[PDB]
C-alpha cells in the first residue's frame, strides 16, 4: 500500500532528474544553427508510375535493396510484387487471412513476411525450386494483431505487435529467441539502424523506446509526442529518427543529445501522420497524412517546401528506395504510385 | 495491489538505468547532422532533380 | 536479351488472368464484422447463424462471411479502422444482463462518430429479451436504478409487440431501443443507418434479417450514384 | 415559313447540351449519361444544319434544292438518331431498374468497364435496322413542310415495325420507371433522399411519355389524315423535345441540384 | 510526457459534498475531450462523466445525473468533478482520463484497464 506510493515517490523523482540533465544538455536550439544554411528551394514531384490490380485498401509496402522491386499488402487477401520499372506484376501470393497490416521484403530478395489480424507472422519462399510460392514459416507466439515486422537477414526477423511487445524470431527454429518489453500501448512501427544492433519502436502510449537485439534491453525513452505514435523512420546515419503522431505533427529525436530537435507542424494541419521517410541524404522528410496528401519537410530549416497530391483516400504507406531515386505512396483508394 | 509492486519496482529499475547515461550537448548533435546532410547534398536525386537521361522512371 | 521481357510479359498476363477470377469472387460475398459486448450471446448467435474467427454462410445464393475478432485486446481504436469497407457492423447488446448497458451505448457512440467508421451501418441486435421480460416482471433489478429517466417515459404508438409479453417488457425494450436511436438520430455527420432488431437464443430469422437489412444498405449504396 | 419554333429549339437543346456537358466531362450511370448527351449532341449538329439549308436556298419553291439524295440521308439519320436514343434510354432505364430492384445481382454481374460497349452495339443495330430502307427493303418520301423526308405510309411495311419497335422501346422504358418509383416508394415506407428520387423519375417519366408516344400514335394512322391535320410535323417535333429534355433533367437536375431548389423555397 | 493528476479525495459522510480537480500537462488541453471515469472495490472501470473541447457537450451517466457537475477551465487547464448528495454506493477510485486523438468526437479505450493516457485516481470513500 505505501510501499507503491514509496516507489511513485521514487520514479517521480528519478523522471525530475532525467529532465533536468535534459534541461541542462540543451544549451543552443537546432532551429538557431541552421538559420544560416539556404533553403532547399521547392521540391516537385510529379507521378511516374501508377501501379493497379489492388481490389482493397492497401495497407503496407516496401521496396528491394535492388531498388526495383516493389512488394504490396492489400485487405483483399493479396500479396503483390510488383516491377516498377515496366509495371509488370512479378507475383501475385494468395494470404490465408485477408487483414494483413504489413509487409516485409528479404534484403537478399529471396523471402517475403506478411502479418496481421491473426497475430501470425508468415514467411513465403521467392525462389522454390521450379515451382510455385509457398509458405515457408508460419512464427506464432503473438498475442495481438501484428503490426510491423522487419528482416535483419534471410534468418532473423523483428516483429511488433499489438499485445505491446517487440519480438525477434529465428526462421529457422521457428520460436522468439529475444523479446521486447516495456510498452503500455500497442507498438505501432519498428524502424531498423543502418546497422543491425539497435531499433526504434513507437507505440499507442505517445512514447518511443530503443532497443539493442544482441542484449535484449531498452537504451532509451523519448516522450515528446502527446497521442498515439504511427509511424518511425531512422536518419540515414542512425544518430537520429523521425516520429509521427495523431497530434498532428512530425518530430526529429536525436540517440546522443537524448531529446527532440525539431517539430514539423502547421496551423491548418489537424490530421494525424501515417507514415514517414527520410530521402538519400536525409535533408527532406516525407510524411503522409490522413486528409489524402503527403508533405515534404525541410528536415534542417523545419519549413514544408512540397505537396504530393495524387491519392483519393487516406495515405497509408510512404517508402524511399534504397538508392534515393524514387518515392513510392500507397493509399486506402487501392492504387500505388511511383513520384520522382 | 501485489501485481503492482513489481511493475513499480522494475519501473523504478528502468528509470533509473537510463538515467545514468551519456549526453553530449545539442550544439554538437545538430552540427552532426548538418554536416550529414551537407556531405551527401549531391548524391539525393530528390533533393536536386536527374535529367531524364539517368531517370528510370522517365 | 527480349525473351526474357516477353517472359514477364507473359508472367503478368496470366497473372492477370487469375486476378480477374479473384476479382470476381470478391465482388460476390459480403463481409460482416460481428462486434458484441461480451457477456452478450454473440457465441450463441454465431451458433445460430486464433487472431479472428470466420463464419460463412448463405442466403438465397448470396454468400456471407462475419468476422469475429478473438485474441485482443480491449483497447480496439486501431484495429477497428480495418473494418471500413465491410458492409455492416452488427452489434450485439445483451439488453437484460447490465454497467454494461452503458457500456454498449458508448461503444456504439465511439463507432458511429469515428472518422473512418462514419459510412458504414449498423445492424443492432438487441438480445437476451427472455431475460429482460423475466427480469421485468420478477422486479429483481429495474432499469430507472441505472436510467433514471427510464420514468415518464410513454411507450410509442407504433410496432404492435407480440401478446404474449407484458406492456411493461414492450417499455423497457422500447426505452432501450430510443437509447441506442438517439445517438444514431443525432450526429448528421457521415452517411450510414442503423438497424435495431430485437433477437433472442430461441430465434432462428436472423439470417433473413441481416440479409434484408444488407440489401437495404446496398440499395442506397446505389442510389447515392445517381446523385452528383 | 420562318424559323420562329426550329432554330430557337435547335439552339436552346444544344445549350442545354452544351451546359450539360460542361458539368460532365471533367460510375456506369455516369458512362451512360456521357454516352446519351454525346449521341444526342451528334444527332442534333449533324441533322439540324440540314433543315435550316432549306430556307435559304428556297423560298417555299423548291423543296430539294441542294440535290437528289440530300432529304434521303435526312430521313435515314432521322431514324437513326430516333432509335440510338430510345435504345440509350432504354438502357439507362434498365440499368437503374437493375440497381435498384436486385441489387445483389447486380453488385456482381455488372460493372464499369463493360459501360462502354453499349454505344457501340447501339449504333451498330441502329446502323441495320435505319440502313434497312437504304437496301430497297423501304423508301422515302417528302411532307408537307418540304423541309424534310421520312418513310411513306403504305406501298411496304417498315413504318409499322419502326412504330411497334419504337413503342416496344417506350413501355419497357416506361414498367422500369414504374418499377423503380415502385421500389423507392417501397425503401421509403419500409424507412430525404428518396422523395427526390422519386419527384426525379416523375418529372422524367411524364416528360418522356408526353414527348415520345405521339409519334406511334400518329404513325399507325392514315397519310391522309395527318396532314390534312399537320400533325406529321408534331410527331417528329415531340422526339427532338424529348431529346432535348433528357440531358437537362438527366445532369442539370440531379438529386443534389433538386435539394438546393428545395431548401431555397 | 503525458500528466494528468487527481486531488481532492477524502473520506465523507454520507449526503456530503467533494470537488475533484484534475491537472493536465505536457498537451494542449483546449483540443481534447476530457472524462472522468471511476472504479469501485471489486469491479472494473466505468465512464461517469464527460466534457467537450469547449464545454458546451456535457454527458453524464444515470447513476450520478442531477448530482455531479463536472467542468473544464481551459485558462489553467483543469478539469473539475463537483459530487453533491454522495451516497454509500458512491466509494471508489476515481481517474481523469483523455480523449485519446484530439479534435475528435469519439472516445474509444478510457475503460480499458491499460489505457495510457489516464491518471493515478484519487479514493474518495463514503461511510459514517
Ligand atoms: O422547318 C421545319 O419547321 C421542320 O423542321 C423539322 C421537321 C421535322 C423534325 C424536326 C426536328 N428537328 C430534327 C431533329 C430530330 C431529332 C434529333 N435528335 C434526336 C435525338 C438526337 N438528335 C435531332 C434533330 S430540329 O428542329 O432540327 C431539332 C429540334 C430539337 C433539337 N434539336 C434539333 C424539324
Amino acid at each position: 500500500q505505501s510501499e507503491l506510493d514509496q516507489l511513485r515517490q521514487e520514479a517521480e523523482q528519478l523522471k525530475n532528474q532525467i529532465r533536468d540533465a535534459r534541461k541542462a544538455c540543451a544549451d543552443a536550439t537546432l532551429s538557431q544553427i541552421t538559420n544560416n544554411i539556404d533553403p532547399v528551394g521547392r521540391i516537385q514531384m510529379r507521378t511516374r508510375r501508377t501501379l493497379r490490380g489492388h481490389l482493397a485498401k492497401i495497407y503496407a509496402m516496401h521496396w528491394g535493396t535492388d531498388s526495383r522491386l516493389l512488394v504490396s499488402a492489400s485487405q483483399d487477401g493479396k500479396l503483390i510484387i510488383w516491377d516498377s520499372y515496366t509495371t509488370n506484376k512479378v507475383h501475385a501470393i494468395p494470404l490465408r487471412s485477408s487483414w494483413v497490416m504489413t509487409c516485409a521484403y528479404a534484403p537478399s530478395g529471396n523471402y517475403v513476411a506478411c502479418g496481421g489480424l491473426d497475430n501470425i507472422c508468415s514467411i513465403y519462399n521467392l525462389k522454390t525450386r521450379e515451382g510455385n510460392v509457398r509458405v515457408s514459416r508460419e512464427l506464432a507466439g503473438h498475442t495481438g494483431y501484428l503490426s510491423c515486422c522487419r528482416f535483419l537477414d534471410d534468418n532473423q526477423i523483428v516483429t511488433s505487435s499489438g499485445d505491446t511487445t517487440c519480438a525477434l524470431w529465428d526462421i529457422e527454429t521457428g520460436q522468439q529467441t529475444t523479446t521486447f518489453t516495456g510498452h503500455t500501448g500497442d507498438v505501432m512501427s519498428l524502424s531498423l539502424a543502418p546497422d543491425t544492433r539497435l531499433f526504434v519502436s513507437g507505440a499507442c502510449d505517445a512514447s518511443a523506446k530503443l532497443w539493442d537485439v544482441r542484449e535484449g534491453m531498452c537504451r532509451q525513452t523519448f516522450t515528446g509526442h502527446e497521442s498515439d505514435i504511427n509511424a518511425i523512420c531512422f536518419f540515414p546515419n542512425g544518430n537520429a529518427f523521425a516520429t509521427g503522431s495523431d497530434d498532428a505533427t512530425c518530430r526529429l529525436f536525436d540517440l546522443r543529445a537524448d531529446q527532440e530537435l525539431m517539430t514539423y507542424s502547421h496551423d491548418n494541419i489537424i490530421c494525424g501522420i501515417t507514415s514517414v521517410s527520410f530521402s538519400k541524404s536525409g535533408r527532406l522528410l516525407l510524411a503522409g497524412y490522413d486528409d489524402f496528401n503527403c508533405n515534404v519537410w525541410d528536415a534542417l530549416k523545419a519549413d514544408r517546401a512540397g505537396v504530393l497530391a495524387g491519392h483519393d483516400n487516406r495515405v497509408s504507406c510512404l517508402g524511399v528506395t534504397d538508392d534515393g531515386m524514387a518515392v513510392a505512396t500507397g493509399s486506402w483508394d487501392s492504387f500505388l504510385k511511383i513520384w520522382n | 495491489n501485489t501485481a503492482s509492486i513489481a511493475q513499480a519496482r522494475k519501473l523504478v529499475e528502468q528509470l533509473k538505468m537510463e538515467a545514468n547515461i551519456d549526453r553530449i550537448k545539442v550544439s554538437k548533435a545538430a552540427a552532426d547532422l548538418m554536416a550529414y546532410c551537407e556531405a551527401h547534398a549531391k548524391e539525393d536525386p530528390l533533393l536536386t532533380p536527374v535529367p531524364a537521361s539517368e531517370n528510370p522512371f522517365r | 536479351q527480349r525473351n526474357e521481357e516477353k517472359a514477364q510479359r507473359e508472367a503478368n498476363k496470366k497473372i492477370e488472368k487469375q486476378l480477374q477470377k479473384d476479382k470476381q469472387v470478391y465482388r460476390a460475398t459480403h463481409r460482416l464484422l460481428l462486434l458484441g459486448a461480451g457477456e452478450s450471446g454473440k457465441n450463441t448467435i454465431v451458433k445460430q447463424m486464433s487472431g479472428i474467427f470466420e463464419t460463412k454462410f448463405q442466403v438465397d445464393k448470396v454468400n456471407f462471411h462475419m468476422f469475429d475478432v478473438g485474441a485482443q485486446r480491449d483497447e480496439r481504436r486501431k484495429w477497428i479502422q480495418c473494418f471500413n469497407d465491410v458492409t455492416a457492423i452488427i452489434f450485439v447488446v445483451a439488453s437484460s444482463s447490465y454497467n454494461r448497458l452503458q457500456a454498449a451505448l458508448k461503444l456504439f457512440d465511439s463507432i458511429w462518430n469515428n472518422k473512418w467508421l462514419r459510412d458504414t451501418s449498423v445492424i443492432l441486435f438487441l438480445n437476451k429479451q427472455d431475460l429482460l421480460a423475466e427480469k421485468v416482471l420478477a422486479g429483481k433489478s429495474k432499469i430507472e436504478d441505472y436510467f433514471p429517466e427510464f420514468a415518464r417515459y410513454t411507450t410509442p404508438e407504433d410496432a404492435t409487440p407480440e401478446p404474449g409479453e407484458d406492456p411493461r417488457v414492450t417499455r423497457a425494450k422500447y426505452f432501450i431501443r430510443d437509447e441506442f436511436l438517439r445517438i444514431s438520430t443525432a450526429s448528421g455527420d457521415g452517411r450510414h443507418y442503423c438497424y435495431p432488431h430485437f433477437t433472442c437464443a430461441v430465434d432462428t430469422e436472423n439470417i433473413r434479417r441481416v440479409f434484408n437489412d444488407c440489401r437495404d444498405i446496398i440499395q442506397r449504396m446505389h442510389l447515392r450514384q445517381y446523385e452528383l | 415559313e420562318s424559323p420562329a419554333i426550329s432554330s430557337v429549339m435547335f439552339s436552346a437543346g444544344v445549350l442545354g447540351n452544351l451546359i450539360a456537358l460542361a458539368l460532365l466531362a471533367r460510375s456506369l450511370f455516369h458512362v451512360l449519361v456521357t454516352e446519351l448527351v454525346f449521341t444526342d449532341l451528334l444527332g442534333t449538329c449533324l441533322i439540324s444544319p440540314v433543315v435550316l439549308a432549306s430556307y435559304a436556298r428556297n423560298q417555299t419553291l423548291v423543296a430539294l434544292a441542294p440535290e437528289s439524295r440530300a432529304c434521303t440521308y435526312f430521313a435515314f439519320a432521322m431514324t437513326f438518331f430516333s432509335l440510338a436514343t430510345m435504345l440509350m434510354l432504354f438502357a439507362m432505364a434498365l440499368e437503374r431498374y437493375l440497381s435498384i430492384g436486385h441489387p445483389y445481382f447486380y453488385q456482381r454481374r455488372v460493372s464499369r468497364s463493360g459501360g462502354l460497349a453499349v454505344l457501340p452495339v447501339i449504333y451498330a443495330v441502329s446502323l441495320l435496322f435505319c440502313s434497312l430502307p437504304l437496301l430497297d427493303y423501304g423508301q422515302y418520301v417528302q411532307y408537307c413542310p418540304g423541309t424534310w423526308c421520312f418513310i411513306r405510309h403504305g406501298r411496304t411495311a417498315y413504318l409499322q415495325l419502326y412504330a411497334t419497335l419504337l413503342l416496344l422501346l417506350i413501355v419497357s422504358v416506361l414498367a422500369c420507371n414504374f418499377s423503380v418509383i415502385l421500389n423507392l416508394i417501397r425503401m421509403h415506407r419500409r424507412s430525404a433522399e428518396e422523395t427526390d428520387h422519386l419527384i426525379l423519375l416523375a418529372i422524367m417519366t411524364i416528360t418522356f411519355a408526353v414527348c415520345s408516344l405521339p409519334f406511334t400514335i400518329f404513325a399507325y394512322m392514315n397519310e391522309t389524315s395527318s396532314r390534312k391535320e399537320k400533325w406529321d410535323l408534331q410527331a417528329l417535333r415531340f422526339l427532338s423535345i424529348n431529346s432535348i429534355i433528357d440531358p437537362w433533367v438527366f445532369a442539370i437536375l440531379r438529386p443534389p441540384v433538386l435539394r438546393l431548389m428545395r431548401s431555397v423555397l | 510526457q503525458v500528466q494528468l493528476q487527481e486531488s481532492g479525495g477524502g473520506l465523507v459522510q454520507p449526503g456530503g459534498s467533494l470537488r475533484l480537480s484534475c491537472a493536465a500537462s505536457g498537451f494542449t488541453f483546449s483540443n481534447y475531450k476530457m472524462n472522468w471515469v471511476r472504479q469501485a472495490p471489486g469491479k472494473g472501470l466505468e465512464w461517469v462523466s464527460d466534457i467537450s473541447q469547449s464545454g458546451a457537450s456535457i454527458s453524464y451517466t444515470g447513476s450520478v445525473k442531477g448530482r455531479f457537475t463536472i467542468s473544464r477551465d481551459n485558462a489553467k487547464n483543469t478539469l473539475y468533478l463537483q459530487m453533491n448528495s454522495l451516497k454509500p454506493e458512491d466509494t471508489a477510485v476515481y481517474y481523469c482520463a483523455r480523449c485519446p486523438a484530439p479534435f475528435t468526437r469519439d472516445c474509444f479505450d478510457v475503460t480499458s484497464t491499460t489505457y495510457a493516457y489516464r491518471g493515478q485516481g484519487t479514493q474518495v470513500t463514503v461511510s459514517s
